[PDB]
């Protein structure tokens, strides 16, 4: 979702309908890409509570 | 006058469409003039909007209208001049019958030499019909006038119906020489001396 | 897509520049087609940046 | 019982009970003229109506305030109206009418428009022009009918008085609810009584040729004459189509809301899309079973060669995957007070879950309940509603991407950033490839192609190469236009694995202007032509020269070709706009001119270049604008797989795009919608407002399919509705029978209840037969000549022939050759015996029997011209010519029919079927509609002139022009020498396979030595094919394999009779 939002900001900065230089849906499979979120704590447990 | 080409085409304008330009830079005119009532750069932006709103037709050099406006009249006085003002002039206009309860508005005005207006007395000015609504008060210090409204029904007037030899004005308001007035099936009448 | 390709030479260990998918020949491509030869030409000329 | 005591022996003749006869026909037609208009309502007063016809008629129809606040007078002194709801509220309002009337003489109750008001309107009164405007437009709205409605209602009362009928196929009666359960006739009785009330003579308006008359009462408004013509259509179609009354009550309820509205025609314009939207656009939310066809079109896809390969059952996955309908379909009903109709339609639509004949006839009966009227408005508002709109260009092409003028044309530099270069290169390549053709340069073809304002009640000399290069795009570059084969396109496109997108362009005439399209096109044609043509002139325009500023370096002279000289003289016409001129007879003092950018309505060359412009912009959509403006690579993969040669078909403004099924099933129905949004976004950038539609069906050239369905639109044409544009009187009386036959042949192609439809066609046929001039009268055989099948004649079985029988002599051959050994028995059955035996009818005098029964006189009287060709005295000349045929006694038939009647055939065994029985091919026809269901399965549906006459006339007689002498053509072309044609009825069937294979010119037991066609004069086979395939289609039931049996005079002496007819011409 951060890649999608950065692609949309790329389109807004280049001032087109489609960003020419995209970050998502490249040819590279990137299914193991993790990012930093609020689901995990600093320990390893989930943050449902 | 009109700003853009399509402004006279999306609104169904009736008349001759003239696309013109001047030999000047129209852009730097927009920074000279103060008292522009808004942003002084905003009107340049608004000028760009009208320049892109128009179609891609080539304008036709404002002198192409100004020579038509001035140069036949200036050539006319070199040979019409000081013959007589009574019998060089004539005027075309709509004619209502006298039998009305409480009339000649002018349509164009023609100045020509004697032989040309004698050739203008024929070429009958029927087959041209309007519907004159004539009701107004006197407005100015000139004599009795009522600003009428004529709506032409039939075909409009050809120029080769007039001449190639006789100059004529292009624009005219409508007025005749109290009471009221209603829809009158008017006709034309060539008067002269 | 050219100027960002030049700017990506500075940042190698963070972001890597690739040619996008669907700049390749569609469906594998074939030599017998006219369009796929020029698609290969554009692609093979654009790759070394 | 009044109609029974009046019309005893006729109703039994057309219900299959008693034999049809001429004297009962003429004694009925004597009485059809002798009806007062009050007699029809007296006959309506006696029928007991059930409880399920009663519904509350609102009281607010009758009380409408008058027309003073509706119209006004514009500047330039033309009459208009001020709209109250929406800017398209320009139709006729509904107000009280009676205050503008003065009564006719000879009868007090009926009035017309008063002469004092039209006198003061011609004088120039303000109110009088408005009043006569409203009066003339109300007359023109009320006039839009074929004949007075009381005659149609009386024909309904005659035809539907015979009770239920009997089926010779299903061997049972039919179950159709009678006149007691018919809600439009209950309403038609109640309205026409409540208008009159205490006043007698009870007809709210009578209909004449030039004008109408109004019943003088305060209960009379303008909404009633369209409402009654609206109700009569539903009252007929509820009988003769077997409609469900639960849909007919909704169809009447919407019309009552229309009469109760502010305006009638405007409300129907806004509510014309309730029945297909709730029913057809929302079918099969849960699909469980049913059969579907299995088509494919062959691999050169521009050929449109199709193929039927069996039928497969549906599966669960082929449900309605299209998006929902509820949020706007319920909103349409909530705006207009029809939620009790819309929810009623939706909850009944949600109960069908299998694809068979039942759910298909549901769609047919739901589409039938729309009201087919003809919208009436003045021309002075038709122009100023249609011709005042304009396209909006949200992304115009910039002023940098043009050079200076070459005369009056600026050229587009190819380094532009906009999309218009792809429009430029197609027209440029088109001009460059049409100019290099050798055919455009001989003077004979230029003479052949040779061979100001416009108004309404010389562009075609200089606008040639625009059309000439439009044709090259339509027929050589992108063969997406199908400008007979439209049917299998939609039957493939409506199948389960594929979808279809109904793309329609709104305002195709106001679409293209000088702003985006015409400038680029006239820049491209001025440059593609000037390469090949240099100095060479056109038809009549010479070569020329004009200055340029193409490059900004210098300017020079650059001589003009002569073919681009028309582009020079024609772009100055397109650059300004068009000039129109109007004068309506519906409002006096209303005569002006008007300047637009739109095109004329129905020209010929205005279609082809619009189709080229459709296909070009669709191709550059799918090629360039598509991939450059979307994420979601499912959409990208979908766009990169289809092109307009493979799936896009366009004929006018509208188009159809087909998205085939993949290996995994159907395409994901959400990415299709994501592409639809991009089509709508793409149209805004250059002015087109697409009318895209995605529901699971196919709409192309106004034909409706679902799972390959052939759904007819019953309300596409009404029965009692006729268009009238002017205020002039119509043609005289003996030409109304052409429109009555038009009613019948239009009912053929729609799958009506055929026993009911033929029985009602007889009632109309006998109602329109007599006129004052001894009076003129057509016998009933004159209509049998015109293609009208019969019921029971000459002592035969009832309901024995079909309406697939042809008209003319080929029609007269077939039923006589089927019934002949019974007819020759019936003649002898009452004293018609002569001593010699004829080779056709035997020992019975066919001449005296046919003279007394007036069969000959109908046969020759039907061939008289119904056109009063170029005054009442010419009408009297035609009447005396028509009476002379009835007074003359006749000897025999024509030479062609007598030469036909020597041929005898045989019905040995039925052919194997051509299509599955359980497959729903076509809507309305099912085993409940027995005869088309048998014919269409046994034959198969169609799934795959003076020069040609006279050269065969001289070829078959003893006498390209070097090619024709020895070759042959097929049967349908070779057999036009005796003026035989495949009729209008057989067009939706497969006559080709039937002619080629299943009509054998050889008996089953070998060669009888009598049927020996010589090697010379082998053209006779192509006529014997038609004479064989006549009776195999006229006989009801299964189309049977037919074999030749006998030619009485010999096969050599058979064609000598045809040669005598060819010498006699």
């Amino acid at each position: 979702d951060e890649a999608d939002d950065a692609t949309k900001k790329q389109a807004k900065d280049t001032e087109k309908a489609k960003a020419q230089v995209t970050y998502s849906d490249t040819g590279i499979n990137n299914a193991n890409e993790l990012s930093r979120s609020g689901n995990v704590d600093n320990e390893g447990g989930s943050n449902q509570k | 006058f009109a700003h853009a080409d399509s402004e006279l085409l999306n609104a169904n304008y009736f008349g001759h469409l003239l696309r013109l330009k001047i030999p000047y830079i129209t852009e730097v005119n927009l920074m000279i003039r103060k008292n522009r009532e808004g942003g002084e750069l905003f009107q340049l932006v608004l000028s760009y909007l009208y320049k892109m709103y128009a179609t891609s037709a080539q304008p036709k050099w404002f002198g192409s209208l100004l020579r038509l406006l001035i140069c036949p009249w200036l050539h006319m006085e070199k040979l019409i001049g000081e013959a007589d003002p009574a019998s060089t002039s004539a005027e075309i206009g709509w004619h209502v019958p006298r039998e009305q309860l409480m009339g000649f508005i002018p349509y164009v005005s023609i100045r020509a030499p004697r032989l040309v207006i004698e050739e203008l007395m024929e070429k009958n000015w029927g087959q041209y019909h309007a519907q004159v609504i004539v009701t107004d008060q006197l407005v100015v210090g000139e004599p009795r006038r009522v600003s009428a409204k004529a709506v032409i029904k039939g075909n409009h007037l050809p120029v080769k119906l007039i001449s190639r030899f006789a100059c004529f004005t292009l624009t005219s308001k409508y007025e005749m020489r109290t009471g009221r007035g209603a829809a009158y099936n008017a006709r034309l009448a060539f008067r002269s001396d | 897509s050219f100027r960002v390709a030049l700017a990506g030479w500075l940042y190698n260990g963070v972001v890597t520049t690739v040619i996008d998918d669907s700049s390749y020949p569609k469906d594998g491509g074939s030599v017998t087609s006219l369009e796929n030869l020029w698609d290969f030409f554009i692609l093979a000329l654009a790759l070394p940046l | 019982s009044m109609i029974l005591t009046q019309f005893g022996p006729f109703i039994e003749s057309i219900s299959g009970i008693t034999d049809q006869s001429n004297d009962v026909f003429e004694n009925a037609a004597k009485a059809f003229s002798m009806f007062t208009r009050s007699d029809v309502y007296k006959a309506l007063d006696e029928i007991p109506f059930s409880e399920d016809a009663m519904l509350p008629i609102p009281p607010t129809i009758y009380t409408k305030p008058s027309h003073d606040s509706y119209y006004y007078i514009d500047a330039l002194n033309r009459v208009r109206r001020k709209t109250y709801q929406g800017p398209d509220d320009v139709y006729v309002p509904n107000c009280s009418i009676v205050e503008l009337l003065e009564p006719h003489e000879t009868l007090t109750s009926y009035g017309r428009l008063s002469e004092a008001i039209e006198n003061r309107a011609k004088d120039g009164d303000s109110q009088a022009r408005i009043a006569t405007t409203y009066g003339r437009i109300a007359e023109s709205q009320a006039r839009q009918i074929k004949a007075p409605l009381e005659k149609f209602v009386l024909a309904l009362l005659v035809a539907e008085a015979g009770g239920s009928l009997y089926d010779p196929v299903l061997q049972k009666y039919d179950e159709i609810p009678g006149l007691s359960h018919n809600c439009p006739l209950w309403c038609f009785r109640e309205i026409c009584r409540h208008i009159s009330g205490p006043l007698p003579d009870r007809a709210p308006y009578l209909y004449l040729s030039a004008g109408v008359f109004w019943l003088m009462s305060p209960r009379m408004t303008s909404a009633i004459p369209p409402l009654l013509s609206d109700l009569v259509n539903l009252a007929i179609l509820q009988q003769t189509a077997g409609l469900d009354p639960s849909l007919v009550r909704l169809g009447v309820q919407i019309c009552l809301h229309a009469a109760a509205s502010s305006s009638y025609a405007w409300f129907i314009l806004k509510t014309k899309s309730i029945f297909p939207q709730n029913t057809l656009h929302s079918m099969y939310e849960s699909l469980e079973g049913g059969y579907c066809p299995n088509l494919e079109w062959l691999e050169p896809r521009s050929d449109y060669k199709f193929m039927y390969m069996g039928a497969m059952p549906l599966s669960t996955k082929y449900a309605r995957s299209a998006p929902s309908n509820d949020k706007k379909a319920r909103e349409l009903g909530e705006k207009y007070g029809l939620s009790s109709v819309v929810s009623e339609l939706r909850r009944r639509t949600k109960t069908y879950s299998k694809h068979d004949f039942t759910s298909v006839r549901y769609i047919r009966d739901a589409m039938a309940c729309t009201s087919g009227i003809f919208l009436v408005r003045t021309p002075t508002e038709t122009v100023l509603q249609e011709y005042t709109q304009s396209p909006e260009i949200k992304v115009p092409i910039p002023q940098k991407d043009w050079t200076g003028p070459i005369g009056e044309i600026r050229i587009l530099k190819d380094t532009t950033s906009s999309i218009a270069r792809y429009l430029y290169r197609t027209w440029y390549l088109a001009a460059a490839r049409m100019a290099a053709q050798p055919r455009t340069w001989d003077p004979l073809f230029q003479a052949i192609m040779r061979s100001a304002d416009t108004s309404m009640g010389p562009q075609q000399q200089v606008s040639a190469p625009h059309t000439l290069t439009a044709d090259y795009i339509n027929y050589h570059m992108n063969l997406s236009t199908t400008s007979e084969k439209v049917i299998p396109l939609g039957v493939y496109a409506s199948s389960p694995p594929n979808q279809s997108i109904n793309i329609d362009i709104s305002a195709c005439d106001a679409s293209i202007t000088w702003d985006f399209f015409l400038s680029v096109i006239m820049a491209a044609i001025h440059e593609g032509v000037a390469s090949s043509s240099i100095g060479k002139p056109f038809m009549g325009v010479p070569a020329s020269i004009v200055n340029d500023e193409s490059v900004v370096g210098v300017r020079a002279a650059r001589p003009i070709s002569g073919m681009q000289n028309m582009i020079q003289h024609l772009s100055k016409l397109y650059k300004r706009g068009f000039s129109y001129r109007v004068n309506d007879s519906f409002s006096p003092g209303n005569d002006f001119t008007h300047m637009t950018t739109t095109f004329p309505s129905g020209s010929t060359a205005t279609s082809t270049e619009h189709t080229a412009n459709n296909s070009t912009m669709m191709e550059t959509f799918l090629t360039v604008w598509g991939p450059e403006h979307t994420d979601d690579p499912d959409v990208l993969r979908l766009m990169k797989s289809l092109t307009i040669q493979r799936n896009y078909v366009c004929q006018g403004d509208d188009g159809l795009m087909i998205i085939d099924g993949n290996t995994a099933g159907k395409v994901n129905s959400e990415t299709i919608q994501k592409m639809l949004e991009l089509i709508s976004k793409y149209g805004e950038e250059f002015g087109w407002k697409y009318d895209i539609a995605y529901d699971g069906t196919a709409e192309y050239l106004k034909l409706y399919f679902i799972f390959g369905c052939r759904i007819p639109n019953l309300s596409r044409h009404p029965i009692v509705g006729k268009e009238r544009a002017n205020s002039s009187a119509e043609e005289p009386w003996p030409a109304i029978l052409d429109q009555i036959m038009g009613i019948f042949f239009n009912g053929v192609h729609d799958g009506l209840q055929w026993q009911r439809w033929i029985r009602y066609s007889w009632a109309l046929c006998c109602a329109f037969s007599r006129q004052r001039t001894g009076y003129l009268q057509y016998p009933m055989w004159s209509f049998v000549y015109w293609g009208l099948p019969l019921v029971k004649v000459f002592g035969s079985d009832p309901w024995i022939f079909s309406w697939y029988m042809p008209t003319g002599d080929l029609g007269m051959y077939s039923w006589i050759s089927l019934i002949r050994p019974l007819m020759t028995r019936w003649m002898v059955a009452n004293g018609y015996v002569t001593d010699k035996c004829s080779p056709v009818f035997g020992n019975a005098d066919y001449r005296k029997c046919f003279n007394e029964l007036k069969l000959y006189q109908g046969y020759y009287m039907a061939q008289l011209p119904r056109n009063p060709k170029k005054t009442r005295e010419e009408l009297a000349e035609m009447d005396e010519t028509l009476m002379r045929a009835r007074k003359h006694s006749y000897s025999s038939f024509s030479k062609l029919l007598e030469a036909y009647l020597l041929v005898k055939w045989r019905m040995c065994e039925a052919r194997e079927p051509s299509v599955d029985l359980r497959l729903p091919l076509c809507a309305g026809i099912d085993p409940l509609n027995s005869d088309p269901f048998l014919k269409m399965v046994s034959v198969g549906p169609m799934l795959q002139n003076a020069i040609d006459s006279a050269l065969l006339r001289l070829r078959t007689l003893g006498a390209l022009a070097g090619k024709i002498m020895l070759q042959d053509v097929n049967t349908v072309q070779l057999a036009r020498v005796v003026n035989l044609a495949v009729p209008d009825t057989w067009m939706s069937l497969d006559f080709d396979t039937m002619f080629k294979h299943h009509v054998k010119l050889l008996p089953k037991d070998g060669r009888h030595l009598n049927t020996d066609i010589p090697p010379r004069m082998g053209w006779l086979r192509a006529i014997l094919r038609f004479l064989g395939a006549g009776m195999a289609m006229t006989a009801t039931g299964v189309a049977v394999d037919i074999y030749l049996e006998d030619i009485h005079g010999g096969g050599r002496s058979l064609g000598q009779r045809f040669m005598t007819w060819m010498r006699q011409e």
